[PDB]
């Protein structure tokens, strides 16, 4: 009744809250919001750390500039996180951690404008390397924090066998894993096309082989933005917009607490 | 022709309800004190002043 | 309130730090605070509260 | 008294 | 009732349960009565406690200021036409060491203010009858620059009018923190310095200081235009604590004060010579 | 019944146990043990951030050392532990905060070693300071930190009026703030007759004229530690023996949360 | 409004129980004279601070 | 009247 609608919703997790008049109703992976570890489930026999507000609200990370030339984005699960606020501190001095997230990408424009991005939620999102060397991609590469990664058209192979760069080589339509792109579908997902959509939304769930884990060693989901039709306006061939990811940890809890985690990122 | 009534007690000795009596000593009301009982009232009038006043979670424009 | 264009179209972020650190100089440190990401379109405006939050009962 |  | 307990007969013991031994180390006093380590009568108590209750102890008028103030031909250079008190009753020691035995309180306040007069010269006419003004001025309010500028319209500010020779003016004034309780000591600052900082000046502040004004001052003038001869008059200004709560309870004060904080300087040996074993 | 004594505890808070074999009994401050902020008290309207196991546990300061010439050591709650794990960092990242305080000083020594301890929990621990200058002590000054102060046998006037050291001058039997120290037994207190007992255990509430207030502002207790009698060992001259002070933060509250507070300490 | 309480009496004239009349011509609670009527507590809270409280025939040690 |  009234005047309610699919493209218009209202966010508010701890003391932040965000408005979107354009959106394209939204997704709860795999059909499973975020809950807690529950007794019967339960692992680690420690009394947990539950946060709450202070970690369970909307960190927005660093803006992308998407152009046509962009071949795509990728961010790693807790990783992006790892410095953000109370979250970060939680994470890194304890032992385990788990944690589900409100992932919300936001990219607007104009009537004008066009272009169709592909927003996935991949768990664990291994990814491929640089190198003739299998499964030899460095920690701190793999990890790139709130600064994501990026895509690329084609492989080109780290040549210098004497100090390898120990990087990923992520192909675009291979989804940087050796698949193609068009059946990345099948993972948690939205699409915001100009025409259409603002932004897209994506809950998801703890997802693991385990009720909790190291989030230091281990990310659980993998945010994979890619521009399924490339970005164009009027006849400017140098446009650019835009976008931005703003991310929530639901229902976070911690065990096995000491001192904190340094890890060498150099 | 006394009139009482409870004070609202902001700072309590270590000692309740307590009251205050009051009378009129002249016929015309503009000499009485003012009672400062007073009641208050909406906004609306001011803040909400609409024909067809709209709920605060649907949508101001539709 | 937005008044510009109705071919235009953004999104803004407005925000409010309670008192005791470094006021906010760039988004980075805003979004830690209190805040609504607000989105331009139909509905013109945008509200943000700031809740009370005080040492003190009367400021 | 009138006891308001 | 509020008599005290009455002594009980106590006889002999020989016994395994020892009152008179201890150890203070727990961080407890000894709940003896005479009857625990010596022989008692029954004695019928009847003494009370009655005056040492809190509001007993406050229940009195204390002197916390004298304000000058000056009746005289409006000249050109520094005079005291009006004057300007900042609340407190830290600006006298005796009123401030009794509510010092506690840290915290809450209380309403009455103020009776004792207006005294006299001739400066020995003689250029004489004086007809003076009306002192005293205007409160809360924290904010427009502060006067002039003995008869705008500021004393006090349409909002609570002024009062003293008539020379009437009884001592007197009003009351409710419980008006900003916190549930008076701090009488804070142990912190209004201000944090902070490693972005430009200067050092911005986050200093000064220890056990909370507001810049906390509660307003109390503005004086004589309202009377200025005779030939000139009146030099002085407020005294007595307040009393009613209505009396008080929290968490301090040593008294050992030393003289220093100025607003617990701060010392000189008189610091408070303490008589006495030999150990003379009575 | 079986074997339970006044002399024998065991403190457990967190993943944090203290065993004393040697106590004289406990005291509970004021008869009140630590609760947190009742909605018929509350002043801040924001859902509040509660870190419990995290935060309310043991945290051990660096220890100290007794000898014969020792006047007396102080320190600041919470200041003191500023700088202790997920406490410190809530108490940062939030306008306000509020915590009661298990506190256990630790002292032993021997059949044959003498010596007595003053154990004193203050509210609002006001210093006197340097100079002639009234309520001029710095910031970084009147906060050590875990560190904590020291006390003096007499009082000694900073005299550089060209550049003020801006610190406390505590004379030991002023209790360092005008007052003589034989009355302090009127504040929360315990003593450690080394004949008698291994440690001190005084549980502290929040103790403050408001429901909450800036941690970073303002220190609620003052933990003040005095030698009522001096240490003394056979004729050993020269004498020394440890002091160590563990404290527990207790239902702890955290509210108005934004970027951290990074207060300049040099 | 009238408020009716008994006087505590010391020295007696050669003349029972003597009363005291009270009336708030004030509605600010502020502006009241003090009651004097107040009540006393147990010293425990700063006598007695003690997790386990113990009995004073008993040891405080044990 | 309160006679107490
Ligand atoms: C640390 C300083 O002293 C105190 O803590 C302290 C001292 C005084 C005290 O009283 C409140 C002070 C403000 C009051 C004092 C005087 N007031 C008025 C009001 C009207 C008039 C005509 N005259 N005086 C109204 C406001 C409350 C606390
Ligand atoms: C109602 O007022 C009846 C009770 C009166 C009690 C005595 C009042 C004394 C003051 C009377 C004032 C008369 C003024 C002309
Ligand atoms: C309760 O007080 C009713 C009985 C009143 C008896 C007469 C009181 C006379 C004094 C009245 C003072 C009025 C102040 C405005």
């Amino acid at each position: 009744a009234c005047g309610y609608s699919d493209r218009v919703l209202q966010l508010t997790l701890g003391n932040s809250t965000i408005t979107t008049q354009e959106a394209a109703n939204s997704v709860v992976a795999y059909g499973r919001w975020p809950e807690f570890i529950r007794d019967d489930e339960a692992n680690p026999v420690d009394q947990p750390t539950e946060p709450d507000v202070a970690t369970c609200r909307f960190y927005t990370l660093d803006t992308v500039m998407w152009g046509k030339e962009s071949k795509g984005w990728w961010w790693k699960l807790p990783d992006a996180l790892r410095d953000m606020g109370l979250f970060g501190q939680n994470m890194y001095y304890h032992y385990l951690g788990r944690s589900g997230y409100t992932v919300h990408v936001q990219c607007n424009a104009s009537k004008f404008h066009q272009g169709a991005l592909g927003v996935f939620a991949i768990p664990e999102y291994c990814l491929a390397g640089d190198s003739d060397k299998q499964r030899y991609t460095s920690y701190a590469n793999a990890n790139p924090g709130e600064r994501g990664g990026k895509f690329y058209s084609q492989f080109n192979k780290d040549n210098a066998v004497t100090s390898p760069k120990r990087e990923f080589c992520p192909v675009d339509y291979l989804l940087g894993c050796g698949v193609l792109l068009g059946n990345a579908f099948v993972y948690p997902h939205q699409i915001i096309n100009l025409r259409t959509n603002n932004s897209a939304t994506i809950v998801l769930p703890y997802v693991n082989a385990l009720a909790i884990d190291s989030m230091v060693k281990h990310n659980n989901w993998g945010i994979a933005i890619l521009p399924l039709s490339p970005l164009d306006f009027a006849q400017d061939s140098s446009v650019e917009i835009p976008i931005t990811v703003t991310i929530a940890p639901m229902c976070s809890e911690f065990n096995g607490l000491r001192n904190v985690t340094a890890p060498k990122f150099q | 022709g006394a009139q009482v009534s409870s004070q609202k007690v902001g700072a309590h000795e270590n000692s309740s309800t307590i009251n205050y009596t009051t009378i009129n000593y002249y016929k015309d009301s503009a000499s009485n004190a003012a009672s400062k009982q007073d009641y208050s009232q909406d906004p609306s009038k001011f803040t909400e002043p609409l024909k067809d006043v709209l709920i605060k979670t649907a949508p101001a424009l539709n | 309130l937005f008044c510009g264009s109705m071919m235009a179209t953004g999104k803004i972020l407005v925000a409010y730090a309670p008192p005791g650190a470094q006021p906010p100089t760039s988004r980075k440190e805003a979004m830690l605070g209190t805040h609504v990401i607000w989105d331009l379109g139909l509905q013109s405006s945008c509200t943000m509260v700031v809740p009370w939050i005080s040492n003190v009962t009367y400021r | 008294i009138s006891e308001v | 009732q509020d008599s005290l307990p009455d002594t009980k007969a106590s006889g002999p013991a020989h016994s395994k349960e020892v009152p008179a031994l201890t150890a203070v180390e727990t961080g407890a006093t000894n709940p003896l009565a005479p009857s625990d380590t010596v022989q008692t009568r029954h004695v019928v108590q009847r003494r009370s406690r009655s005056e040492s209750t809190i509001e007993s102890f406050f229940a009195r008028g204390a002197c916390v200021a004298i304000i000058e103030v000056d009746n005289e031909q409006p000249t050109t250079r520094a005079q005291k036409l009006f004057a300007m008190w900042r609340i407190t009753y830290k600006d006298t020691v005796q009123l401030r060491r009794k509510l010092e035995l506690f840290t915290y309180s809450r209380f309403d306040m009455e103020l009776t203010f004792v207006v005294t007069a006299n001739f400066t010269n020995a003689n250029n006419g004489h004086a007809l009858n003076q009306v002192y003004q005293i205007m409160y001025i809360p924290p904010g309010a427009p502060t006067p620059k002039s003995w008869d500028d705008y500021t004393w319209q006090t349409s909002s500010n609570p002024s009062i009018f003293y008539t020379y020779g009437a009884a001592p003016a007197r009003i009351s004034v409710p419980y008006v923190g900003l916190a549930n309780a008076y701090s009488h000591f804070y142990d912190g600052f209004a201000k944090v310095p902070l490693k972005t900082d430009a200067n050092d000046q911005i986050g200093d502040s000064l220890y056990s200081a909370m507001t810049v004004d906390d509660f307003g001052v109390l503005a004086v003038r004589v309202v009377n235009d200025h005779n030939p001869t000139k009146v030099t008059s002085k407020v005294r200004i007595y307040m009393k604590p009613k209505h009396v709560r008080v929290w968490c309870p301090r040593p008294p004060r050992a030393v003289p004060y220093y100025g607003p904080g617990v701060d010392y300087r000189n008189n610091l040996d408070p303490l008589s010579e006495k030999g150990l074993t003379t009575y």
